[PDB]
DNA sequence: TTTTTTTATGTACTCGTAGTGTCT
DNA sequence: AGACACTACGAGTACATA
């Protein structure tokens, strides 16, 4: 049954119509199909932008409920060298469909693991056999392709997930779960997500499951940080004016009572204090130079490990010395 | 058959007697197993990904989770644990993890379902997946997005950093949050009034202040100092200067006489000084984790001076965090601050 | 010599009684015991002190080791072969004689010795500094899945290189470099059992202040200038001095006295011929950088860059792995401040 | 319950090894009226149709309809375990999973009792292909893996031209070129080696040589071995056995 | 849907050599070659969607005429091109018997020749001299270093050069009258903007703004083409003031979806190929950029440390 | 003017014992 | 019943890596 699936599993999309976000290479991919004129497609785009579900759907769309049959997937699970390409992309490719009659395709989801015979080989089947089938390359970094392989596909770039398909997504969740979400709570979860699909969905199911409730309640920020342990915008405000303004001794105790009252992480502190930093209008730029550069190393000292109390030592004198330059 | 494991857990080490068997021995980190408590009366259990700083028990949360779970009968045969002193490169995910995931679900016995919840998955974790390579990592990207029906993953790890952003983003990010004194007092206590600890009023609070968030290195130092107040057997509490004693801690008074020769001496006393004290042995970071505490703490420095203060102890500290000679840098740690 | 006179239980330990007595605590009960790592300067004697504590824990059987050989099978053909140290109580291995194998022989072996398994055996970690993060990593399981039947002592020089978990894993023992009042008495008692002819008893306190806390070193150098006044130390004996020592105390004389490309290139063949002859290079540059501080002729502002290109030398040779590379560059910033 | 016994546990052996090398994974459904089987190729080729009805097992009895997905490349060297003069036993609990293999011997005592562990294929494979060929023909399955194995030689690709009363395969390479033509023929004196061919309209296709040495891998099972081929749709390479059949669902080139 | 049309690359694809608008000078010489015979060995280098494999297709059909099934062999990096398929395959190949023109040879084309094993390479040089007079051989690569220098010494070698924007224009003006499309001149500006030269990435950019849009005109070429990666990390870097370079970073390139191994990849690209600073700052750039790269592929990629780079790229610029 | 620098998977070659269909 | 050509899958050995 679906409902033993992760809510990241449960509502991946079946058609195309369920893939908010993309609307420019949706609309593009469906007037290739019904037009009939479908290139060489590269899906190129972040992590949870939705370019898997997209190729599944077009391709349920293109050969119906029996498209486990009619399309050859290959991933990076699966071994994807020369030999393997030599064998089976060009049998596949040469040979036509045992279950209908149509184009065939290749979906080479994470392509971008490939080795570099692999697709040197590759380049030359795709253009060779371009009658009767067709290539599908998703990818997240487009340097770990060759540029003559990138050169003979059509370029998509999935762009992250804007406000409004987000929220349309989520009313959808919150219509299929017996959920109630609260506005500022949606907003705040719409913050912590970065266009990320698979992070909102996770969050969603860990939330409904923090509720401890029969769900007569709704969900509000403080359920929304506590789950994921995220900082809220106000002791992040408060530590950022008691660093800039209060005193050394004071400052350090702010900050210890921040980030021990409710467990808060300091690289998530960090990354807060640099987020709200981007908006002040600042003076000659030698402060902003300083500020980045030493928080960005305490960010790589903290990715390593350390004594927290000493990198949080740290970021305070470097927002107190690099605001100093500003007077 | 169960007396034989009592013993063995008696005539075992407290980091190990003392493992949480059930999630409700999880003092601290609620906010995870409230969901995987949550999760075990449901049967959507998703793909997690364990992360924090080391001690703080995500190996012993997912195990008292899959043992919730499934069983002790079952314990053993759903669940398929891949540590670091395994080989993880991408011909073992793509050959081993993939035929596990692919294979179905073993069947549970009579005696399973009637009092354990028996999920239709099994559970594939991956301890300390900061040694796995990025390829291995981004070979289980398909790997555990389509057996997802079958098999759900679990990966711990202690720097989320090293995982990259596909499987980061694919599973539930759990943060266990460092376990200082206020979240971790009463496991202290329980442990301690478990083995008749006699300890004094701030003994408790202090190891886990020594501890920086680890309790595993809090029962370690609880258990040498039982194990050294038994021997004695003068029959009083242990102090809180006993411990400080043997968890490496350098006394307040050598630290003052740092202090002394920082403040006021030139470059030749300082070394010789240095020189003197790598003597005894003392650990770098721990002297440098305490300069920078009475630095900060102390009222009675300008706040130039301790803007500066703390970049230089952050450079030292990130300087030792990489294998380097502990003389060296600390000699050249108080020679710079000593030029302040 | 150093081997004839060593205590072989803790009753027989001569300095550091409040570790002797810790150590006593800790192997009153010895079955809930758990891993540990004794860490300080080298040449302190924890070595002796594992090996006492053993004793205690076992019967007088420990000291009788033999030595035994295993080959093992890497990714390719090429056959790792490494020497173990065992004994009918404990067996002890030294991952510091390979390259970035450390991994495969630390997982095999001690799974083997765990699945074989008073009712557990010790294994003794020598050189854990040298210890790869990957060894480590691996060893960081293994630690918690085998603690009824494997229990590790890990000696080490200085605790900087080994990971958190690791440390988390095992108790922490640190061994204080002994006084130079107990090395003389220790030196006395040498001396007097081997027969030595003292004209005054202050010369073993120089040995001491030459020593910098090391017993290993210590009666060594005294052994080795007792054959140079012929079993009869005066008062006015000179003081015996390692000869790479001598090579780096010349080294840093060129380079306080020419500072010059020229000099940088005899430089590089005394680094070259120091390295091809079995001394590492944190050592080399360890004490050419104390005895460069020692120079008179320098100031302040001299030694404090001295000490700042060091460190980040250091840094840069933990980092890398072409030694020379780093020193190289570290004798020309030094003669660029200079 | 899934408990099946069978009279010769050598036909078990021979019926798999005809999927041994061209498919992977299968997935066999049981149910009361026989053991069905579909199966894809790795590049998606060819496809496997094996069907047991109830005349081959000796014994037979299935309460519910059982889905057992396994590997072949376990389940031949399980089978291999075995013995010439042996009888096979197959179990299967209420819920599939761990089938259970038994080897009995018939002249001595024996058991020999082994496992193989199930796997969870999500991929469905009920499809039946029941469509008008264009021509169908008859010959002895020795005649035709000695033709296929020859001209696999020669080049990759294997053109079957069927024309009025003329089966022509042809094969053309790089060290030259060849074609085997044979007519249709009644032998009276033995049915077996006979050659029967009944045609519509003329057809011209080509195989890969590679699928075609797997195919005629499976002609240690019949002595004659019947095609179906039509305009463009999947070629029936069919044995048929005294309690079912084999076919293979070749798709030709495109050119 | 049932069926697909040919793409406007394979339909189009020149199969004489006038139709090819590459470079002029090595056009003319392969269709003099082809009228007056005597095809020399040959390996044509260049960047990929110029007209190198249409080019030596061409020849060969023009030189073979009907005999090009039976006379031209094609191998492919698709195909094994080892050692022991020189030694077997292309030997009983160029030792085959065949009547042909007393003007004409067998040619063996060798597509991606880049790829080809040193083994291979070097049985292939006898293999070349023993039967060139019966026999020659065309490779078609990208990295004329990558093939040893004894093969390229007993061959010509041809460079095909980037096609300018007059070339790719008019190649675009006939498609669109052989296939009346509506168009525009701002249209075919961008789209050959967006080409760099590319001949192929241009017919598909072309061809796929038609069947999305059916008007080629700038705005859909940009919708549905986005702008070139590397000119937007070049005004990035080669900003004046560090806000400016971080505004971009945010939202061209952070805010639509690149991940930031590609932006350090392409800001270290771009350092290396810059012609507008000195020799100096560059190696600062590109050392500065190395280390932000140290730390990328660590997995402590984010936007501080593209920031970061971007703010200590300033500080070098910052005299 | 002159020869080695770890591990890590992909690629290519060869000898190689081995498993089975065919011939005096 | 058997001998030995044909053969294909397995351990060994190197060779690159933008
Ligand atoms: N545009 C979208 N609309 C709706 N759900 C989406 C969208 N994008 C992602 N999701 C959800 O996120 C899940 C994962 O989507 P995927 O397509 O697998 O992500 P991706 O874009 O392929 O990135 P990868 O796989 O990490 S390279 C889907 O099953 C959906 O539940
Ligand atoms: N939250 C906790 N509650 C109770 N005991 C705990 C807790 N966290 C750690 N411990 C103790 O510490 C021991 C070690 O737990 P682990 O789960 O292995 O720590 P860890 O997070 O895995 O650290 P690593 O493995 O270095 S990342 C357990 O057996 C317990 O005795
Ligand atoms: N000079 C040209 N004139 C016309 N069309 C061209 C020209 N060059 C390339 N094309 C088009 O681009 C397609 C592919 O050209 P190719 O020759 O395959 O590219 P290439 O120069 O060989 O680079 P590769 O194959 O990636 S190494 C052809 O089918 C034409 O449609
Ligand atoms: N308590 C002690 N009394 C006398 N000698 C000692 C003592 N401890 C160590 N030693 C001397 O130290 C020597 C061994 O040093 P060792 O332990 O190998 O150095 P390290 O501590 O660097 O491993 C022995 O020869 C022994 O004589
Ligand atoms: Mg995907
Ligand atoms: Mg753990
Ligand atoms: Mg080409």
């Amino acid at each position: 049954s679906k409902e033993n699936l992760p809510w990241v599993e449960k509502y991946r999309p079946e058609t195309l119509d369920e893939v908010y976000g993309q609307n420019e290479v949706i609309t593009t991919v469906r007037k290739f199909v019904d037009e009939g004129k479908l290139p060489h497609l590269l899906f190129y785009g972040p992590p949870g932008t939705g370019k898997t579900s997209t190729i599944v759907a077009l391709a349920r769309e293109i050969y119906g409920k029996n498209y486990s049959n009619m399309v050859l997937e290959l991933n990076a699970s699966d071994d994807r060298g020369i030999d393997v390409v030599r064998n089976q992309i060009k049998d596949f490719a040469s040979t036509r469909q045992i279950f209908s009659k149509g184009f065939k395709l290749i979906i080479l989801d994470e392509a971008d693991a490939m080795t570099n015979a692999a697709q040197n080989a590759l380049r030359r089947v795709i253009e060779r056999y371009t009658k009767n089938t067709r290539f599908c390359v998703l990818a997240n970094y487009a340097h770990k392709l060759t540029p003559a392989l990138l050169s003979r596909c059509t370029r998509f770039r999935f762009q992250p997930l804007p406000q409004e398909a987000i929220e349309r997504r989520i009313a959808n969740v919150l219509v299929h779960e017996k959920l109630k979400l609260s506005p500022n709570a949606e907003k705040a979860l719409i913050e912590l997500s970065n266009g990320d699909m698979r992070r909102v969905l996770n969050v969603l199911q860990s939330c409904k499951a923090t509720l401890d409730n029969p769900d007569e309640d709704e969900i509000s920020d403080d359920v929304i940080y506590e789950c994921c342990g995220a900082p809220r915008p106000s002791d992040l405000k408060a530590v950022l004016k008691s660093i800039l303004e209060d005193d050394w001794g004071t400052a350090h105790y702010t900050l210890n009572k921040v980030r021990s009252a409710k467990g808060l992480a300091l690289i998530d502190l960090i990354e807060g204090i640099v987020k709200i930093l981007e908006d002040y209008e600042l003076q000659n730029e030698e402060t902003r130079v300083h500020l980045l550069t030493k928080l960005a190393d305490i960010e790589y000292s903290i990715s390593k490990g350390g004594n927290d109390q000493i990198q949080g030592s740290a970021v305070i004198g470097a927002i107190k010395a690099s605001f100093e330059n500003e007077t | 058959s169960k007396l034989a494991a009592e013993q063995s857990l008696a005539q075992q080490p407290w980091v190990e007697k003392y493992r949480p068997k059930n999630l409700d021995e999880v003092t601290a980190q609620d906010h995870a197993v409230t969901v995987l408590k949550k999760t075990l009366k449901s049967a959507n259990l998703p793909h997690m990904l364990f992360y924090g700083p080391p001690g703080t028990g995500k190996t012993s949360t997912i195990l008292a989770l899959t043992k919730e779970l499934y069983g002790p009968d079952l314990m053993k045969s759903r669940i398929l644990e891949l540590n670091a002193s395994d080989e993880r490169g991408i011909s073992i995910v793509r050959e081993k993890v993939k035929n596990f995931a692919r294979l179905t679900v073993s069947k549970p016995s009579k005696h399973d379902l009637e009092n354990y919840p028996c999920p239709p998955y099994k559970i594939i974790i991956l301890d300390e997946a900061d040694s796995m390579t990025a390829d291995a990592q981004s070979a289980l990207r398909r790997t555990m997005e389509t057996y997802s029906g079958v098999t759900r993953f679990c990966l711990i790890c202690n720097y989320v950093t090293r995982i990259i952003d596909p499987l980061a983003s694919r599973c539930s990010k759990f943060r266990f949050k460092a376990l200082d004194a206020s979240n971790a007092i009463d496991r202290l206590r329980f442990i301690s009034e478990q083995e008749n600890v006699k300890c004094d009023d701030g003994v408790l609070e202090r190891i886990l202040d020594i501890s920086a968030g680890d309790l595993r290195r809090g029962i370690t130092l609880l258990q040498s100092a039982s194990k050294g107040a038994q021997y004695l057997g003068d029959g009083k509490n242990i102090t809180s200067t006993q411990v400080e004693e043997l968890a490496g801690v350098v006394p307040h008074d050598i630290l003052i006489e740092i202090v002394e020769k920082v403040k006021s001496g030139d470059f030749d006393e300082i070394k010789k000084y240095v020189n003197t004290f790598m003597k005894s042995g003392w650990s770098a970071a721990s002297v440098v984790n305490q300069l920078h505490e009475y630095y900060i703490t102390n009222d009675n420095f300008d706040t130039n001076f301790k803007n500066q203060i703390s970049w230089l102890l952050f450079t030292t500290d990130s300087r030792l965090n990489n294998g380097t000679n502990e003389h060296i840098q600390l000699l050249n740690l108080l020679v710079k601050i000593s030029q302040l | 010599w150093v081997d004839k006179y060593r205590p072989k239980s803790l009753n027989a330990l001569s300095h550091n009684e409040e570790l002797t007595n810790f150590l006593k605590s800790l192997s009153d009960q010895p079955r809930d015991l758990p891993h540990l790592l004794l860490y300080g300067p080298n040449g302190t004697g924890k070595k002796t002190r594992c090996m006492a504590l053993l004793e205690s824990i076992f019967g007088p059987g420990v000291y009788r080791l033999k030595i035994d050989v295993r080959q093992f099978v890497t990714a390719s053909n090429r056959k790792l072969e490494l020497n173990v140290v065992s004994s009918p109580y404990h067996l002890e291995i030294t991952p510091s004689d390979m390259g970035n194998n450390d991994r495969i022989v630390i997982q095999e072996l001690l799974k083997e010795v765990a699945q074989m398994e008073h009712r557990y055996k010790c294994v003794i970690i020598n050189e854990a500094n040298s210890l790869t993060k990957d060894a480590q990593a691996a060893l960081r399981r293994t630690m918690e899945k085998y603690s009824k039947n494997i229990r590790l002592i890990m000696v080490c020089d200085s605790m900087s290189p080994i990971i958190a978990p690791i440390k988390s894993r095992c108790l922490l023992i640190r061994c204080p470099a002994p006084s130079d009042s107990e090395i003389s008495t220790i030196l006395s008692d040498v001396v007097t059992n081997e027969r030595i002819q003292l004209e005054t008893k202050d010369i073993l306190k120089r040995i001491a202040q030459a020593s910098n806390g090391n017993l290993r070193v210590s009666l060594l150098m005294l052994e080795s200038m007792a054959l140079n006044n012929e079993l009869a130390l005066k008062s006015s004996s000179p003081i015996i001095k390692p000869d790479w020592i001598i090579v780096i105390h010349k080294l840093t004389r060129k380079i306080v006295k020419e500072r010059s490309v020229n000099s940088l290139i005899e430089c590089r063949a005394v680094l070259y011929d120091l390295l091809a002859h079995c001394i590492p290079a944190n050592i080399i540059l360890k004490e050419l950088t104390f005895s460069l501080l020692d120079v008179e002729t320098l100031n302040t502002t001299n030694k404090s860059s001295i000490i700042e290109y060091s460190s980040v030398f250091d840094e840069r040779l933990s980092l890398g792995n072409k030694a020379i590379f780093h020193l190289e560059g570290f004798i020309a910033k030094v003669m660029c401040c200079l | 319950m899934l408990e099946a016994k069978f009279e010769e546990a050598s036909l078990f052996k021979r019926i798999i090894d005809g999927f041994k090398d061209c498919v992977q994974l299968v997935n066999f459904q049981c149910k009361e009226d026989g053991i069905i089987a579909q199966a894809v190729d790795d590049s998606r080729v060819l496809l496997v149709s094996l069907e047991i009805g109830v005349e081959a097992f000796q014994e037979y009895r299935c309460d519910h309809p059982v889905t057992l997905g396994m590997d072949l490349t376990s389940l031949s060297k399980i089978l291999r375990c075995g013995n010439n003069t042996d009888t096979l036993t197959l179990i299967a609990d209420n819920t599939p999973d761990s089938i259970i293999l038994l080897f009995e011997d018939t002249k001595k005592d024996r058991i020999a009792e082994y496992s193989l562990k199930l796997m969870d294929i999500d991929a469905d494979f009920l499809k039946i292909e029941e469509l008008q060929y264009d021509s169908t023909l008859s010959l002895p399955s020795s005649e035709f893996s000695k033709i296929v194995r020859d001209l696999s030689q020669l080049s990759d690709s294997i053109n079957i031209m069927i024309t009025k009363e003329t089966i022509k395969f042809v094969a053309d390479g790089d060290i030259g070129s060849g074609s085997v033509i044979i007519k249709p023929f009644v032998d009276m004196e033995h049915p077996e080696t006979s050659i029967k061919l009944e045609m519509d309209q003329p057809v011209d296709l080509t195989f890969g040589a590679k699928y075609l040495l797997d195919i005629i891998k499976g002609s240690s099972l019949s002595d004659r071995v019947g095609i179906r081929l039509s305009s463009e749709a999947p070629a029936l390479f069919q044995f048929d056995l005294k309690s079912g059949f084999l076919q293979f669902f070749l798709a030709p080139k495109f050119n | 849907t049932l069926s697909l049309q040919l793409p406007w690359v394979e339909k189009y694809r020149p199969q004489v050599l006038s139709d090819i608008v590459g470079n002029k000078e090595t056009i003319d010489r392969l269709q003099q070659i082809a009228k007056d015979g005597n095809m020399p060995h040959m390996i044509i280098s260049g960047m990929p969607g110029i007209g190198k494999t249409t080019s030596v297709h061409c020849l060969a059909h023009e030189l073979l005429g009907r005999s090009y099934a039976d006379g031209v062999l094609e191998l492919n990096a698709s195909d094994d091109r080892g050692i022991d398929v020189v030694r077997n395959q292309i030997k009983h190949f160029a030792q085959k018997k065949l009547h042909l023109p007393p003007g004409k040879h067998k040619i063996v084309i060798l597509d991606e020749a880049d790829s080809m094993t040193a083994g291979a390479q070097q049985a292939l040089r006898r293999t070349m001299e023993l039967y060139s007079n019966s026999t020659r051989f065309a490779f078609a690569c990208n990295q004329s270093n990558k093939i040893i220098e004894p093969l390229q010494s007993r061959c010509a070698i041809l460079r095909y050069s980037k096609l300018s924007d007059e070339d790719v224009l008019k190649r675009l003006l006939q498609i669109i009258k052989l296939e009346d499309v509506k168009y525009t001149n701002d249209g075919l500006e961008a789209i050959i903007f967006t080409a760099e030269g590319d001949m192929r990435q241009a017919i598909n950019n072309l061809q796929s703004t038609v069947a999305g849009h059916g008007l080629v005109n700038a705005d859909n070429v940009f919708k549905i083409v986005d702008s070139p990666h590397p000119l937007i990390v070049k005004k990035m870097l080669l900003a004046s003031n560090l806000e400016d370079s971080i505004q971009i970073l945010r939202t061209d390139l952070w805010k639509k979806g690149y991940s930031s191994i590609d932006i350090v990849t392409t800001s270290f690209r771009v350092t290396k190929n810059l012609a507008q600073v000195k020799e100096s700052v560059r190696l600062e750039m590109i050392k500065e950029i190395g280390l932000t790269h140290m730390r990328i592929l660590e997995g402590v990629g984010t936007y501080l440390q593209l920031a970061s780079m971007l703010a200590k790229i300033h500080k070098l610029n910052n005299k």
